[PDB]
RNA sequence: UUUACUUAUUCAAUGAAGCGGAGCUGGAAUUCAUUUUCCACGUUCUAGCAUUCAAGGUCCCAUUCGGGGCUGAUCCGGGUU
RNA sequence: GAUGGGGAAGCUCCGUUUCAAAGGCCUGAUUUUAUGCAGGCCACCAUCGAAAGGGAAUCCGGUUAAGAUUCCGGAACCUGG
């Protein structure tokens, strides 16, 4: 009755704040991982010009999941093929898809890894 | 002492900006602490007619006291109590062809409006409290009223909440005893002499009298100065 | 059968004043404990042109009584105030052009701007160019001031309402013709659509009531009455009288 | 200014990069003359009593 | 019981004690918001009369309208 | 019909900061020398500065850091004005 | 243009800081855990609204059938850490 309060403003009180304890799960079952890998890189790109990028820029030609950045496209790459990844640049194709030119490494010889893959 | 110094700050109007002083006067308190604040003082600005405001007259701290160590010895049973009464009912009726009989008559204060009004309007009731803070008051309004009809002595005391401890509630607005052991009944009689003093013998005299009126602090500071002023000449 | 145009002025749609450019309100202090029982320094830091408005603002910065900051005010300034003085405002501040008093605690005579119409209301009258209010006199039981408004009109106003001592700066501006179009055109660019305006005269029978005709004539009385309703009150409204004013002003 | 350091943003003196020599100066003398004053007011006030 | 007492005692309403309960409790619902909950019946013989009871589920709502 | 009251209602402002009533002190009128009355109540040569629960004073504890209470800054009514 | 509120039978309208209990970011201690209790500092307030207003920081040379201050070569810079 006889507190301070030097203050003529009254703020709302500070009181306990509980975190949530659920009686059951919201969903039951986690999604598994959205954009794994393998719908990160959706498949090279294999026209001329990303042959010729390939063969002469160290430079592979991904269609990649429209969902994907550059960080999910550069570890996809990475943990799909075994390769390290100087530089990813991504565009939006005028057909609605997503083209990634990934830069590997010096390191690395872009030509041998898609001759791996399955494109010379 | 050689390195400190004494250096008065002039706290006056232009100088020195204020230090935190208690404000708790200024405070904009929230609208709920406001209304009920303004509620009460707006209970006693208005007349209040004589049947309400004689709730303003409450039993003492010392026969409020007495009332309530009389009453705690006969506090109704505790869902425990209850339990191991049945039990010791049962277990005794049920072996022995006794007639639920297992158990001694009780005696418990009576609460419960309805109950204790009809309690009074049967001449039952020996002593009612009545509490004087119910909320809606209609609720016991009535009830001195009905105690002097009846010739039922009633007390208006604080606290429904004192009540319900009495009863094992939250709030109770009503506590009776209709009934009292022999070790208690003189007991009972000392203060139903002392609460007859203070309500049933002044009800006639209470009844005619208005309460409220009252101003507050400022106001009554400004009537006092115009009749010592204009008045006493 | 059309909306009139001084109807349309109320909705506020294109007739908003073009605020943009302003200083800000210009009012007095807020009427504190300091103002209320003894005087408080402030200092005049600029004197600065605010649009749309004749006289010049003075920007006073007081200090913080119960915080420590400072406190600008936007005063409307007048004449003779100049930047580096200091302000005094309060019930124990001097009679000196600037200051800011309670109407009681001014003599007789004394010539106030920025009056409050009541106490704490921070500024209501002679607050334009060159205008001013006179005190003319004091009911101390009842307490109370008797002035003189720039209209004319006496006024009493409660002995705690604040003005500034002096008249409002920028005085004699109607002096001068305005002599173009261009330049009635740049002074309402910055106080509001109402320029230029077209006689209801020119117009035809649905824009206002004085439209139509084969001359342009009014047609009937031009002086309305007060319980016109609005598409009525086009004119002179409620006029006690017409012609050219002839004689003394200051009814008794 | 935070591409660069301190030296380029201020001034060494009582108020860096804030005022200008001359009106530092003039708050110098405007403080210590005006305190001077506040000393013989409450002097003058002290020995009219 | 006291319902018999709050029905017949409700119905005079330009009696005194009415009318000071009136003026006090009209206050204090202009005080507050014009839809509130109301943490119990003002009148409880009425909200018994009109199916209220006195158990979880049972809720009052105070509430004011333009005449 | 005219007057009073304030709590309904209405207007305004503020970060609801100093309101009302007493009291202290300071130039006073006089007392029945009880008590009555009024005024003021830390700021005005200067475009400076004014903030860290204010230093000081006093008291307690607890020791290497110090921490806290009162006063400084009168009391009472919690009616924001 | 939400919210708090008020209006409207209602779709909805007003209003945008307003008559609201509208606050997180700091840290002595707590480290039964850097939090709750518990020391203390700051609030008259959502959001939307500019590819010409404000605004952190990149240039040159070369390269394509069609991209370039974005690619390549070289040389910088800014932001966060
Ligand atoms: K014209
Ligand atoms: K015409
Ligand atoms: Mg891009
Ligand atoms: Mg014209
Ligand atoms: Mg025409
Ligand atoms: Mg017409
Ligand atoms: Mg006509
Ligand atoms: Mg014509
Ligand atoms: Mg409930
Ligand atoms: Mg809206
Ligand atoms: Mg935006
Ligand atoms: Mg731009
Ligand atoms: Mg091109
Ligand atoms: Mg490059």
């Amino acid at each position: 009755a006889l507190k301070v309060r030097t203050s003529a403003t009254f703020r709302l009180p500070k009181t306990l704040k509980l975190a949530r304890a659920p009686k059951y799960a919201s969903k039951a079952v986690p999604h598994y991982n959205r954009l794994d890998s393998y719908k990160v890189i959706e498949q090279p790109i294999t026209s001329e010009t990303a042959m010729k990028k390939v063969e002469d820029g160290n430079i592979l030609v991904f269609q990649v999941s429209m969902k994907a950045n550059k960080y999910q496209i550069k570890k996809a790459v990475k943990e799909l093929y075994e390769v390290d990844v100087l530089k990813v640049n991504t565009l939006v194709r005028p057909n609605g898809t997503k083209k990634a030119y990934v830069r590997l490494t010096a390191d690395y010889d872009a030509l041998d890894i898609a001759n791996r893959i399955g494109y010379i | 002492n050689p390195l400190t110094h004494s250096t008065p700050k002039n706290f006056g109007i232009g100088q020195a900006v204020q230090p935190k002083r208690n404000l708790s006067r200024y405070v904009k308190w929230p609208e709920y602490v406001r209304v009920q604040r303004q509620k009460k003082i707006l209970s006693i600005r208005l007349k209040v007619p004589p049947t309400i405001a004689q709730f303003q007259y409450t039993l003492d701290r010392n026969t409020a006291a007495e009332t309530f160590k009389l009453f705690n010895k006969y506090r109704p049973e505790t869902a425990a109590e209850k339990k191991e009464r049945l039990t010791k009912e049962a277990a005794a009726v049920a072996e022995g062809k006794s007639k639920q009989d297992a158990s001694p008559k009780p005696y418990a204060v009576k609460y419960g409006l309805n109950h204790v009004v009809a309690l009074i309007e049967n001449k039952k009731a020996k002593l009612v409290l009545i509490a004087n803070d119910v909320d809606p008051i209609e609720l016991v309004v009535f009830l001195p009223a009905l105690c002097k009809k009846m010739g039922v002595p009633y007390a208006i005391v604080k606290g429904k909440a004192r009540l319900g401890t009495l009863v094992n509630q939250k709030t109770s607005a009503v506590a009776a005893l209709t009934e009292v052991r022999a070790e208690d009944e003189a007991a009972l009689a000392k203060l139903v002499s002392t609460i007859d003093a203070n309500f049933a013998d002044k009800y006639d005299e209470v009844k005619k009298h208005w309460g409220g009126g009252i101003l507050g602090n400022k106001a009554q500071a400004k009537m006092d100065k115009r009749a010592k002023n204009s008045d006493s000449a | 059968g059309r909306v009139i145009r001084n109807q349309r002025k109320g909705a506020g749609s294109i007739f908003t004043s073009h605020t943009r450019l302003r200083q800000g309100a210009a009012k007095l202090r807020t009427l504190d404990y300091a103002e209320r029982h003894g005087y408080i320094r402030g200092i005049v830091k600029q004197i600065v042109h605010d649009s749309g408005r004749g006289a010049p603002l003075a920007k006073v910065v007081f200090r913080d009584p119960y915080k420590y900051r400072l406190r600008e005010e936007i005063f409307i300034a007048n004449e003779g105030v100049h930047t580096g003085q200091f302000i005094y405002a309060g019930k124990k501040a001097s009679l000196n052009v600037g200051n800011v008093l309670p109407l009681g605690s001014v003599p007789e005579g004394t010539i106030v701007s920025n009056v409050e119409e009541k106490p704490g209301d921070r500024g209501a009258l002679a607050r334009a160019s060159g205008n001013y209010v006179i005190i003319i006199g004091h009911n101390p039981d009842e307490n109370k001031t008797r002035v003189r408004l720039p209209s004319g009109a006496k006024k009493v106003i409660s002995s705690d309402a604040r003005g500034v001592i002096g008249v409002i700066a920028g005085g004699g501006r109607v002096d001068k013709p305005l002599l173009k179009a261009g330049r009635a055109f740049h002074k309402y660019r910055l106080k509001r659509n109402s320029w230029p305006k077209t006689r209801g005269v020119a117009m035809n029978p649905v824009d206002h009531p004085h439209g139509g005709g084969n001359h342009q004539h009014i047609g009937k009385a031009s002086t309305i009455s007060r319980g016109a309703v609005s598409g009525q009150k086009a004119g002179l409204i409620a006029a006690r009288r017409t012609g050219l004013l002839r004689g003394s002003q200051k009814t008794q | 200014y935070a591409t660069v350091s301190k030296t380029h943003k201020t001034v060494s003196r009582a108020y860096g990069g804030s005022r200008c020599a001359n009106c530092v100066k003039e708050r110098i003398i405007r403080a210590f003359l005006i305190e001077e004053q506040k000393i013989v007011k409450k002097v003058v006030k002290e020995q009219t009593e | 019981g006291a319902y018999k007492y709050l029905e017949e005692l409700q119905r005079k309403k330009q009696s005194d004690v009415l009318r000071f309960l009136q003026r006090v409790r009209v206050w204090e619902y202009r005080q507050k918001n014009v839809i509130h909950r109301a943490a119990r019946p003002t009148r409880p013989d009425k909200a018994r009369r009109l199916g209220y009871k006195a158990k979880q589920g049972f809720v009052i709502y105070r509430v004011r309208v333009r005449r």
